[PDB]
């Protein structure tokens, strides 16, 4: 999403979280921090949907 | 005109922090509390303990007279 944006991702304000270690209580971490991230994303989704077209 | 599924002028925000309180004592206070109730306890377990060893004196001291 942040290297090559194939849509209008590039407009919205969000931050992938980075793994530090090698195990997956770290990578739950991660996980449930892109979970609140992608809430984020559709606030902002909701606050800038134009009525254009279907 | 037309009726679309629009926003109505902005909506309110929605909050993404880690809320946490982390609330209850500290580890000084709770571990002070413990170990006084459990002196607290000890003190009374005491006292009970030297009362019914009085008692069961007098039991001994019924089986003595009792016996012959």
């Amino acid at each position: 999403r942040k290297t090559q944006p194939y849509d209008v991702y590039d407009q919205v304000e969000f931050d992938v979280p980075i793994g530090s270690r090698g195990d997956c209580y770290d990578r739950y971490l991660c996980r449930v921090e892109e979970m609140r991230q992608s809430i984020r994303i559709i606030s902002q989704c909701l606050n800038k949907m134009p009525p254009g077209e279907i | 005109v037309k009726q679309d599924m629009p926003p109505v002028g902005g909506y309110g925000p929605i909050d993404y922090k880690r809320n946490l309180p982390r609330r209850g004592l500290s580890g000084y206070s709770m571990f002070a509390v413990g170990i006084g109730a459990l002196l607290f306890g000890y003190w009374s377990m005491m006292r009970w303990n030297r009362e019914r060893r009085r008692l069961q004196i007098e039991d001994f001291e019924a089986r003595i007279a009792l016996m012959p």
